[PDB]
This record gives structure tokens, C-alpha cells and sequence, in this order.
């Protein structure tokens, strides 16, 4: 996923927001801390790997 | 119904002309949208008529 928004700059900015809030990239982030910006500290922790 | 006698081809678009046009060809167009790249589509397929 790092590398696809490095290409999708040279088109489409829907490109660069379809990945980062639709797509995988907003989902991925999740599994390790899944309500942690409830704060500025890492607080709310429902999910903990 | 008379017999004629000719020479070449250009002999023949003179005095009888040429094909007929085909009357069974179809055109189509679809536009379309793969994560955020543009994708057109044209199809003609072959006559059955």
C-alpha cells in the first residue's frame, strides 16, 4: 500500500483518498489500536494485539 | 441478360458497380471506473446476419 501512493500521485487525487479512508489502508491500522485516538495518548483500548 | 465481355476490374464498377452494405454491424461503448482509473470498452462483434 506504501508503494501504490507513491504512482497514484501522478493522476487522481480520489486515488490518494479512495485507498487512505475507503479502501484497505484505514482498516489496516486498526488491528493494533482500534479507538486510540480518543486522545492524545493512546487511551480507550477495546483492541490490543 | 445480355454477355458482356470485360477486361479488369475497373471494367466491371463501370458498367455493374460495386457490393452491397452490410446492414448488421452494431457499435458499443461502456465507460467505467477501476479504484479511481478510467476504463473504456468498445465492442463490434462479428455479423450473424
Amino acid at each position: 500500500l506504501l508503494i501504490k501512493i507513491k504512482q497514484a500521485d501522478t493522476n487522481t487525487k480520489v486515488e490518494n483518498v479512495l485507498s487512505i479512508n475507503a479502501l484497505n489502508f484505514s482498516a489496516e491500522f486498526e488491528k493494533l489500536l482500534t479507538y486510540d485516538v480518543n486522545t492524545g495518548l493512546t487511551a480507550s483500548v477495546t483492541l490490543d494485539l | 441478360l445480355k454477355p458482356k465481355r470485360i477486361s479488369s476490374l475497373l471494367d466491371f464498377t463501370t458498367y455493374y458497380g460495386g457490393a452491397q452494405n452490410e446492414q448488421g454491424i452494431t457499435v458499443k461503448l461502456t465507460d467505467t471506473l477501476i479504484e479511481g482509473a478510467e476504463n473504456r470498452t468498445i465492442n463490434v462483434p462479428e455479423p450473424t446476419f
